[PDB]
């Protein structure tokens, strides 16, 4: 159908430069939204439709509607791309300058004006029929991210309660910042676990160390680390853009995905990709490296990642008896837990028709989104450092702000109730992996 | 000289026989025939002019001519007799034409032509039949526009004058809607009086401001089905018709004519041309026989449309009333006329009433509420069957099945 | 002609070839008609299925003649009793869902039909009926999953810690590895036969010499596809786990409403009716697993045992037990 | 049914309005700043109308159906000087007396009410230099002294003295409470006229309207005289179906009998889309016609909680297909709100682009208009009155309102403001009460 993406905050909204330069190479749509390819055809390879707005000038307009608290990184988007994006989704309201980067400043920011950005969302969801989901751009460590994206998930798990709200949120690696950043982490992964659909996760620790072992800038420039967000999301959303027999709707990828609404914080990997020692990584060669430790987006390494469900996107000249010859491999690799099936879904997406095989970039390449057991130890930092920190040292003068600010005693139990809530995501994860998940399922009959 | 030209054409392959080439010269003969004989029927003889000129009056695509001249022909339409002067009818279209748009075109300096064929024709009803309902207008063409403009031929089936009856119930009913508009705002505007009046004076002015409202109904639905009308019928047919007759302005690649039979099985009509394919090494216009096609296409597309077809067996019916759309519709319209007949009735004993008690302040003649609350009960039954009808014409059309058709009944609600 | 883009519009009109979401969103905007009545019902007013089809046509592309030209049809014989004029298979052992008995064509113009053959277009037209079952029930399942996911009454922690179990998680279970069959089964034959025939074709007219050799070529395609094991020899076991997982979603539509009077939340009242409600979905439920299990390992057995893909190895993969 | 229209300018505003209607109307039918025809001899097809809104004399020079009348000689001057010999100078009129004492009602319904031979003398000499009068057009400016007074004497003398004629006065409001109590006086006074006399009246709020020009035009130095271009705009529109007739809505009195459903709701509410005629952005008609709902776009003050659109009428302009006006209007039949005592609907009108206006790209295909009868016009009336009634019970400026007037007595003309004021009530009054669906069943059950 449609998917609106919703990009809050300043990674949210860097996110969103680069993957709608992304999707405007892989549609030949340039930097102003005209289409650069010659209008003498009028048949199309692709569906623009479901992330992109076609209006009487024949001109693309990515829906999206672009949130912050500082106007400097929006209006540096819609600089780059001159007349590309539509002002009229461009959100920040200028309520003053943020009151430091507290959770409590993007919730409240959103509770004062959600008239304002509700009123957005339905202009844009006005100029479409048939409207399937969101995409939610943010971090988790910003208090614009987390906050703001927290209250967009609450308002959109009621106010569009038929739709798929995807979240795809960058976490982030120990900073100096780590007691208010585990904060703000924690308050917002309650509504990530709570009302987003699915959410893809990333570690910044894993995405710089990938980043500083592919670019050649030794420095990791996190504006450099968010091409990889970017690929990962379209190479998620290739199946439905250039579509194919399979999976022409997230519905399909994530109830492939997601055996139930406790289980839904996937783990993407890709391999390979260069950006502007070849080895061609032959299909098979890729199917096998996407198992590879190395290659993951968020840090696991352990000896035991019991994966729940995957699923595989490969893109590019694939030959299939090379996919099975893989499958056999992996099959007997990949331990899957014994109460579950042990199906790998290998859905052999298309490349790009309009982007052109680029120089030094491998013939094939592959998207794994895997529901591990071990995605938590992305959560192990902000839990530790929240359970050391909240229990004594609360910094909790920060996140006083509009209904929490009526009392210390409310922050208080909104971190209790956050932390609580991430405990029960923990304690699923923990459980989903033992055998005994289905016994008194099925056994106990 | 294109004779003497193609003669020579011909005459220089007679010893070819039946030929290849005799084709190609059949084929640039009758490409420069055609092109030449749509050139001088548009230029020299105002083709495509006298088709606008008909969608605008007989069609009636300009309301202006239509207001000026139903106003002018007041005083003779609404003499319900016969023995009309129909020579007062000539200046009646002159002056319309005049008071009109249309003197741009009586004016004009090469077009007048276009608008001196415009004349008017009174139906056969019987005595005391209503001028009303006998008065038609009409387009007389001589030839050659005659021979590919059909239009109320004396045996055809006057598709033409059909239009113009069924679309002057309308414009019946929008005059005298505005003319009683306007006496009723004449009427409550009257009301400038001190409060200090007997509260019957209150009572009239809400009565009438009730009445006023549903009036307004009445004339709402009425104005609705008539731009609805002119709107995706006629419009939307005449437009289809100026394409088909431009055919050639690089119009949408639609090449594939396609046939459809009432079973669904449609089928690409002949041989599926090549892309332009080439191995060797100029408009395509319409001919006579193809625009009187074209002609009588557009008018069955407006006739053969699910409101305007009637008197046959090939009707279908719409349920909840178990009739044909154009009779529920025309009997819509009647008791239209019908509303606007007791309303003015009404207006009048109003008038009656307030002049008659700023004569004489509540002091004589009071009676007159008597036969001003018979009419009220008259009314508001009169709207209730009003109401009623429109339910089930809205009921008709939402379970036809046709999306325009479930549209239209939505609007009308 | 650009006899190329005919057959590319006849692979995306039939096969699915980078048609996808062409179907899927057919079957949105007829999802309740192709599971009505089980049937035609006294020639039901299926007229407005028609109406829908050409209200799409006309926003279809005016350049492709095919789709132009598709003409929907529901054919009085279900795609098993069509499949069973050709194939040695058994059919049904009652009325059975509107989309068994859908169904399209194209009257190819001429001389397109010299090359694209009647019986060709018989081909893809039960090529495309047993695709938009399969993608049909993709789509049950898609949207169950998205009820499962998106009404609170499953979502809620609750359930006495037991009625949660033995109803909802294995609700999610059945309903995930239905999932994952539906899924898998379509992935194999999707990109291990009509993938694999659709680049046979592509490579044949890479400078052909002769057009029987073309013919041959697609002929011999849609003959892989149709003598192809998932097409021709599992359709039995394929029909039964279609039933099971269309009752299945039935069951889950019907608890969408059905289970908000079991937990507080219903706020008779968790009288012992309810009680009585809930041991009758924990029997049905197990009635609901026990059957899939059982024709699941039919239906892995007649897979080993029987001769060529390794895409039946994924398939096997996928459905063999731990 | 059908005619010609005179347009009366009075007051400053109003004349500058005028300016600015002229200017467009010209542009509309490329008449030109002096009424001659800028059109070739070489196409003499004319598809429009000016008729209605000029007068075309013998020497192909077109005079507009305009009476222009103030009481300060200087603006309807400097007018004239930009339309060289355009209106006729034998149409002006000014009394000569010097300049307004205040700028109060009063001052303008004396200089009325002293001259009203030489008003309806030009009045009469305007109509009988037609055949076919249907109406009036006056541009108001209703909180103005010479606004408030000459357009309360206007309709006093043509309530009676065309008893047939629609007349409509455009009345444009203003925004700020620096002058509230003279300002608020002369709106009730005026609006005593305007619900009493008058047959239509359009209403504009000068707080949208500084908004909208604030918005579309690029240039923080905002003058009322691009203010007055929207609402020359909105006339525009609104004549827009008499100036190019067209299929449906011949003249005034048709799209008032589809507007004014009842003598005493005949206020109307405007809505424009971004349009090009003033000094690109691209949309739909479907986008034009949601655009038409959005509360920044209306021109007068909106508070649309939950508002009861009584009768909407749109005026859609350009390249349009009825196909995407049936699907807008299927979106916003169950979007606008309708009272349930109405069965019918919002009035749909294609109308047709002026030929001589200059061929636009295709990425503004389509604007568009709404005049909507909707209660919460009545929010610009309340901030009038709940200034009046606290300043007038203490009687504030109660002296400049009786220049001339038979009533000099204090208490008389607090009178006459209490009764304007109750007129203004019951304006109000029957504007909530057609709200409820009892409304009719004063005569549908009350039999
Ligand atoms: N990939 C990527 N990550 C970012 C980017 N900007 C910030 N981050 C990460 O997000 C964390 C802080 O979140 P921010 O996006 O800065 O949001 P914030 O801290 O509330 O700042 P404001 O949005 O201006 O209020 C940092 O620790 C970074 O790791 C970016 O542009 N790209
Ligand atoms: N559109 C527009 N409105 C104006 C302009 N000047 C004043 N107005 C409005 O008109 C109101 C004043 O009415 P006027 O028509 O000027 O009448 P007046 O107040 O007696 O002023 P004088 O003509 O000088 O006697 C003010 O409240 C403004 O809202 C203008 O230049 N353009």
């Amino acid at each position: 159908g449609e998917i609106i993406t919703l990009q809050a905050g300043q990674c949210g909204n860097h996110v969103g430069k680069f993957l709608w330069s992304q999707l405007a190479k892989e549609h030949a749509i340039g930097t102003d939204g005209l289409s650069q390819l010659p209008d003498s055809s009028t048949e199309r390879d692709d569906d623009t439709k479901p992330f992109f707005r076609e209006n009487c000038r024949n001109k693309f307009t990515p829906r999206a509607i672009m949130m912050d608290s500082e106007p400097s990184v929006i209006a540096d988007v819609e600089n780059t791309f001159r007349g590309f994006f539509d002002p009229r989704n461009t959100w920040v309201a200028s309520d003053g300058a943020s009151a430091g980067n507290s959770w409590a400043n993007g919730y409240d920011i959103g509770t004062r004006n959600q008239d304002d950005i509700l009123n957005k969302i339905d202009k844009e969801i006005d100029s479409t029929d048939n409207f399937e989901g969101f995409q939610l751009l943010h971090s988790v460590a910003g208090g614009t991210g987390s906050g703001l994206g927290s209250n967009l998930l609450e308002a959109l798990c009621d106010r569009y309660p038929k739709k798929i709200l995807t979240t795809y949120s960058v976490f982030p690696a120990r900073s100096s910042e780590v007691v208010v950043q585990s904060y703000n982490t924690i308050l917002a992964l309650r509504r990530l676990i709570e009302d987003s659909d699915a959410t893809v996760v990333f570690d910044n620790a894993s995405l710089l160390n990938i980043s500083g072992k592919v670019f050649r800038n030794p420095n990791i420039d996190l504006q450099h680390t968010n091409q990889l967000i970017s690929t990962i999301i379209s190479s998620v959303t290739n199946s439905i853009r250039f579509p194919s027999y399979m999976y022409s709707s997230m519905s399909s990828i994530y109830s492939t995905l997601i055996p139930s609404p406790e289980l839904h914080f996937l783990s993407p990997s890709f391999t390979p990709f260069t950006s502007d020692a070849h080895k061609c990584h032959s299909s098979y060669d890729v199917m096998l490296d996407l198992l590879d430790p190395s290659n993951s987006l968020v840090s696991t390494a352990m000896n035991n990642p019991t994966y729940f469900n995957v699923y595989n996107t490969i893109i590019g000249n694939v030959e299939p008896r090379q996919i099975s010859r893989a499958m056999t491999k992996l099959q007997q690799r990949i331990k899957f837990p014994s109460w579950s099936s042990s199906a790998m879904h290998v859905n052999i997406g298309r490349r790009s028709p309009y982007l052109p095989l680029q120089p030094n970039e491998n013939e094939v390449s592959g998207m794994m989104l895997s529901n591990m057991s071990t995605v938590v130890n992305v959560f192990e930092n902000a839990c530790n450092t929240f359970d050391k920190v909240f229990a004594k040292g609360a910094f909790l003068n920060n996140y006083n702000v509009g209904d929490l600010f009526q009392s210390m005693q409310n922050v208080q139990d909104e971190f209790a109730e956050s932390r609580e809530v991430v405990q029960s995501l923990m304690e699923d994860y923990v459980a989903a992996e033992q055998d005994s998940y289905l016994d008194d399922v099925l056994v106990d009959d | 000289e294109f004779s003497k030209k193609y003669h020579v054409l011909y005459q220089s392959n007679s010893y070819r026989g039946i030929s290849t080439n005799f084709f190609e010269i059949i084929n640039d003969q009758y490409s420069e025939i055609v092109n030449h004989t749509n050139q001088i029927l548009n230029q020299k003889f105002h083709y495509r002019d006298v088709v606008f000129a008909l969608k605008n009056i007989l069609l009636m695509g300009k309301s202006d001519f239509m207001d000026a001249l139903i106003e002018k022909a007041n005083d003779i339409l609404a003499t319900p007799s016969d023995s009309l002067p129909n020579y007062k009818l000539t200046r009646v279209l002159q002056e319309a034409v005049q008071l009109s748009s249309l003197r741009h075109l009586m004016n004009s300096p090469r077009n007048s032509s276009v608008i001196n064929g415009l004349d008017a024709r009174v139906l056969d009803l019987g005595h005391g039949s209503v001028g009303w309902d006998v008065f038609t207008l009409d387009y007389i063409l001589y030839p050659p526009l005659s021979l590919v403009l059909n239009v109320n031929r004396p045996f055809g089936r006057k598709e033409y004058l059909r239009i113009f009856n069924f679309l002057w119930r309308f414009k019946k009913n929008n005059y005298f809607y505005q003319k009683e508009m306007l006496k009723s705002n004449d009427i409550i505007r009257s009301f400038k009086k001190i409060r200090g009046y007997n509260p019957l004076i209150r009572d009239i002015i809400n009565k009438l401001s009730r009445i006023s409202i549903l009036r307004t109904q009445f004339q709402q639905f009425n104005s609705k089905m008539e731009s609805y009308y002119l709107n995706c019928i006629i419009e939307e047919n005449f437009k289809e018709m100026t394409r088909k007759l431009q055919r050639t302005e690089n119009k949408s690649q639609n090449q594939f004519d396609l046939i459809r039979l009432n079973n669904g099985t449609i089928e690409l009509n002949g041989i599926l041309t090549p892309k332009a394919e080439v191995l060797t090494k100029i408009e395509k216009t319409l001919n006579i026989d193809e625009l009187e096609s074209v002609h009588n296409t557009f008018l069955t597309n407006i006739l053969s449309h699910k409101l305007f077809a009637t008197n046959t067996s090939e009707i279908s019916v719409g349920d909840y009333s178990g009739q044909p759309y154009p009779t529920s519709l025309v009997l819509l319209l009647n008791s239209v006329y019908e509303f606007v007949k007791v309303y003015c009735n009404l207006n009048d004993i109003g008038y009656e009433i307030f002049i008659k008690m700023n004569l004489n302040d509540h002091e004589a003649s009071n009676g007159l509420l008597g036969k001003f609350n018979t009419n009220l009960k008259e009314i508001v039954s009169q709207y209730k069957n009003f109401k009623d009808r429109l339910y089930i014409f809205r009921a008709d059309l939402k379970n036809d099945g046709d999306e325009e058709l479930f549209l239209l009944s939505k609007s009308l609600r | 002609y650009d006899l190329i883009n005919v057959l590319k519009h006849l692979q995306q009109i039939f096969l699915g070839y980078q048609s996808g979401h062409n179907v899927l969103k057919f079957l949105t905007k007829n999802m309740g008609e192709l599971t009505k009545h089980y049937r035609n019902d006294n020639n039901a007013n299926y007229d407005k299925l028609l109406q829908n089809f050409e209200l799409e046509r006309q926003s279809e592309n005016p350049n492709n003649l095919m789709r132009q030209l598709l003409m929907i049809q529901f054919d009085t014989e279900t795609l098993p009793q069509v499949l069973s004029h050709y194939l040695q298979i058994y059919p049904e052992v009652t009325p059975k869902s509107a989309i068994y008995h859908l169904k399209f064509d194209i009257n190819i113009p001429y001389p397109l039909n010299i090359i694209i053959s009647r019986t060709c277009m018989i081909k893809y037209q039960i090529i495309l009926r047993y695709q938009l079952v399969l993608q049909y029930h993709s789509r049950l399942l898609d949207e169950t999953w998205m009820d499962l996911n998106k009404t609170p009454s499953w979502k809620y922690r609750g359930y006495s810690h037991t009625v949660k179990r033995r109803i909802v998680r294995a609700t999610r279970v059945l309903h995930a590895k239905m999932n994952h069959f539906i899924k898998t089964i379509m992935e194999y034959f999707n990109q291990n036969v009509i993938d694999k025939e659709v680049y046979s074709l592509e490579k044949c007219y890479r400078n052909p010499t002769l057009a029987v050799a073309i013919q041959n070529e697609l002929e011999g395609g849609l003959t892989n596809i149709m003598t192809n094991r998932c097409l021709s020899d599992l359709i039995p076991l394929q029909l039964q786990i279609f039933d099971i997982v269309y009752k299945f979603c039935k069951f889950i539509k019907s608890m969408r409403a059905k289970l908000c009077q079991l937990d507080p939340v219903l706020y008779g009242y968790q009288e012992d009716a309810a009680l009585e409600l809930i041991q009758k979905l924990i029997e049905y439920i197990s009635n609901a697993s026990s059957i899939f299990r059982k024709c699941l390992i039919n239906f892995t057995q007649e897979l080993s045992t029987e001769k060529f893909a390794a895409g039946i190895e994924r398939v096997l993969y996928s459905i063999v037990p731990p």
